[PDB]
């Protein structure tokens, strides 16, 4: 025996206040609790990413042609570059089924315990399985005076260095450097 | 009122560990670098990607390599000084630092012993000359993560720095039990010994353990960890090893 | 659309 | 190569998490929420062309990419 | 209107077309085929990273324009749908609710083997020539489904998939690093040389010179 159910109110109010608010927005400014970002960043700074991104975004197929020369040596190049990567990328697909296999091993003998050790395992404190902290053992830190000498150029280590002040100035991980 | 844990199929535990430091010399190869000249090159006629301004690179940086090995003493602290005409030749092995390392080496005491593929280290039991990784049993009370520390301070002693990202087990293995402790009447009644194993990593350390306990500690790779021990502790662990 | 619609709406109001 | 490094560091913590997956799985203001985007475009080892939704959502990358 | 003739595609491994939810870019077409012809014609299909649930592998395609492109199967296996019930009938034929009803479907590896078709959904960038980008994988299916297999042909270049696993075997070591090899002077243009200033202003481009490990006389 069971009946239907009525509505609830804040049901109600989400489908109205959407209709109010799809010609305004949420995201623009102050209106949502927002801190300003790290000072490094200028009012300069967004024109130059913008007035560039704005130039990336106007680029087609028709605003491009190529040559028909350069275009066939490419294939040859990035496919060989790729059947070396195929290479390598699915020794990955192999290896992940092998190191699950050892977790599966292993979940069926942390059942085989006694009981007090297998409480805290089970109920183990997410702060503990949650540690996604650096360390100086990373192997972008490790290999950095060896990688930044073995690329091709300084401007694809610039990708990486004008990343980081970006991701700094994000988690506000960079302060007054 | 000692009594060591136990299951419900009744085999004892022993806390273990497996230590490893990563790998220093890195190879690329040259399709991952051939890249690098192409795809810059490609872009420079037509530029189908976004590209960088300039008021972006003007922050100072800072490797963070250059300033910090200047200052740690392991890399300072060269063992073979000599002389020379005005400026000196040196050496320092035992060292982190990748120059200072060499590609060509055969000491399995040391670190370096092979700085291109990561290696994990093992250590001979008293009772059978067999390379094994350190264990201990552990008491109905005690704790894994508990007794984990209570080897730790018992063969390192605050020697040797390492950090501990794992808090839950990532191997285990069932031995058949020893021929010296069968005289222990503890074990008798519990017929059979597992050995949840935990990982960790060197950092900013040297290898130092007790000769008390074990003594002659080498290192070796995932691939000639044949040679050091036998066959059922190959297959046990070999399907989760990285040969970097 | 997509994500060319943040960027009118958020960075504009961030210059000043 | 280094694509054969961070096999160690996500094995480790697919025992942390018994999962045999992992994703690090942010959320963004919308601020922090593009920057990370331009991070994106701006790789040395990933060149992208990027689809989104008008609102920020929590994010599902792969360390690979990730870097501070 | 669409020529193979001009137009060229290849596969990509890093240049790659980035989502943030599923759903977000616009199925542009839908292309079927059997999943066999592709491990035959072409690489096994990468994990996924952008349809979590949905499907089991990608692809990642480029141009001769220079433009993106991804495939993947759409909630073709048990790995969304869950796995088939033996005690459910799949016979009963619409006697319990339709809405209830669930019809059998396939694993996987039953899946990628079989040849029979199945809709493959695309994502593209901004304004792709994708009414060729099909033409040119039908058409090259064709070719490739009779000539040879694309894994066979990987191991008679570089071997079979080597993880050093059995201890029949007896590995080698590694020990020459690629740092003292490469550098910005290979990939220089020829006929010219760093700047003796550049080359001391710029840190990076001093060469080393690998330690040695000099004689234990001197401690
Ligand atoms: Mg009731």
């Amino acid at each position: 025996w069971n009946k239907k159910g009525k509505v609830n109110e804040a049901t109600v109010q989400a489908r109205k206040e959407k209709k109010r608010l799809k010609e305004t927005n949420q995201f623009t400014g102050d209106y949502t609790g927002e801190r300003p970002p790290h000072p490094w960043l200028s009012a300069k700074r967004l024109r130059s990413i913008m007035t560039q991104y704005q130039v990336f975004a106007n680029k087609n197929r028709l605003n491009i042609k190529v040559d028909k020369k350069d275009a066939v040596e490419m294939k040859k190049q990035f496919e060989e570059i790729g059947a070396h990567e195929y290479y390598r990328m699915r020794t990955e697909q192999i290896i992940n089924e092998k190191n699950n296999q050892v977790i599966d091993q292993i979940n069926k003998e942390i059942e085989t315990l006694p009981f007090n050790i297998y409480e805290e395992i089970t109920k183990m404190p997410k702060d503990k399985i949650y540690n996604f902290n650096t360390d100086s053992n990373s192997p972008y830190i490790l290999y950095f005076e060896q990688i930044a000498r073995m690329f091709d150029e300084e401007h694809l280590t610039k990708l990486k260095v004008s990343q980081r002040l970006q991701k700094l100035a994000e988690d506000k991980l960079g302060e007054n450097d | 009122t000692t009594r060591y844990a136990q299951t419900k199929d009744g085999f004892r535990v022993d806390v273990g560990l497996v230590i490893n430091r990563y790998p220093i010399f890195l190879n690329l190869e040259k399709y991952e670098l051939d890249r690098m000249k192409y795809r810059t090159f490609y872009q420079k006629k037509y530029k189908r990607h976004m590209e960088i301004p300039e008021d972006l690179t003007d922050f100072n940086f800072k490797d963070p390599q250059m300033e910090a090995e200047e200052t740690n003493i392991d890399n300072i602290a060269t063992h073979f000084i000599d002389l020379g005409a005005g400026e000196k030749i040196e050496y320092c092995e035992s060292s982190k630092y990748y120059r200072k390392v060499d590609p060509e080496v055969s000491d399995a005491r040391s670190l370096q012993y092979a700085p291109c593929h990561r290696t994990y280290l093992l250590m001979k039991d008293p009772t059978i000359n067999q390379y094994v990784f350190p264990t201990r049993p552990v008491l109905d009370r005690e704790v894994l993560n508990e007794a984990k520390l209570l080897l730790w301070e018992k063969i390192s002693n605050l020697k040797f720095q390492v950090s501990h990202t794992a808090v839950i087990p990532n191997f285990a293995a069932r031995r058949d039990f020893y021929e010296h402790e069968l005289s222990n009447p503890m074990n008798r009644n519990l017929k059979g010994v597992k050995t949840f194993y935990f990982i960790a990593t060197h950092v900013q350390g040297i290898p130092w353990i007790n000769p008390e306990v074990y003594q002659e500690y080498l290192w070796t790779p995932k691939r000639h960890f044949q040679n050091y021990v036998p066959k059922e502790y190959y297959e046990q662990f070999i399907n989760a090893m990285h040969d970097v | 659309s997509g994500l060319d619609a943040f960027i009118q709406l958020t960075v504009p109001y961030w210059l000043t | 190569m280094l694509n054969n490094i961070f096999i160690f560091e996500k094995y480790l913590k697919k025992n942390n998490f018994k999962k045999n997956k992992i994703i690090l799985k942010k959320k963004f203001t919308p601020l922090r929420f593009f920057l990370f985007l331009l991070s994106l475009f701006l790789t040395p080892f990933n060149c992208m062309f990027i689809i989104s939704f008008k609102i920020n959502n929590k994010l599902e990358i792969n360390f690979e990419s990730y870097l501070i | 209107d669409l020529d193979i003739s001009n137009y060229e595609c290849w596969r990509s491994y890093d240049k790659m077309i980035f989502k943030t939810h599923k759903h977000a870019a616009r199925v542009v077409c839908k292309i079927n085929l059997s999943p066999r012809a592709l491990k035959h014609a072409f690489g096994i299909g990468s994990d996924v990273s952008r349809n979590s649930d949905v499907s089991t592998r990608e692809y990642d395609f480029e141009d001769s324009n220079l433009d993106s492109f991804l495939l993947y199967d759409y909630k073709a296996t048990t790995e969304y749908h869950g796995n088939n019930d033996p005690n459910y009938d799949y016979q009963n034929q619409d006697q319990v609710p339709p809405k209830k009803r669930k019809q059998q479907h396939p694993t996987p590896q039953e899946f990628w083997e079989s040849d029979e078709p199945h809709a493959f959904r695309v994502n593209c960038s901004n304004y792709a020539d994708y009414h060729k980008f099909k033409k040119w994988i039908q058409t090259e299916i064709e070719k490739r489904a009779s000539e040879k297999s694309y894994e066979e042909k990987i191991i008679e270049r570089f071997g079979p998939y080597k993880i050093y696993d059995q201890y029949d075997q007896k590995y080698d070591l590694v020990k020459e690093p690629s740092v003292f090899k490469y550098g910005r002077e290979y990939y220089l243009e020829k006929g010219k040389k760093f700047s003796e200033k550049e080359m001391e202003e710029n840190p990076y481009l001093k060469p080393i010179k690998p330690a040695k490990q000099m004689e234990d006389k001197y401690r």
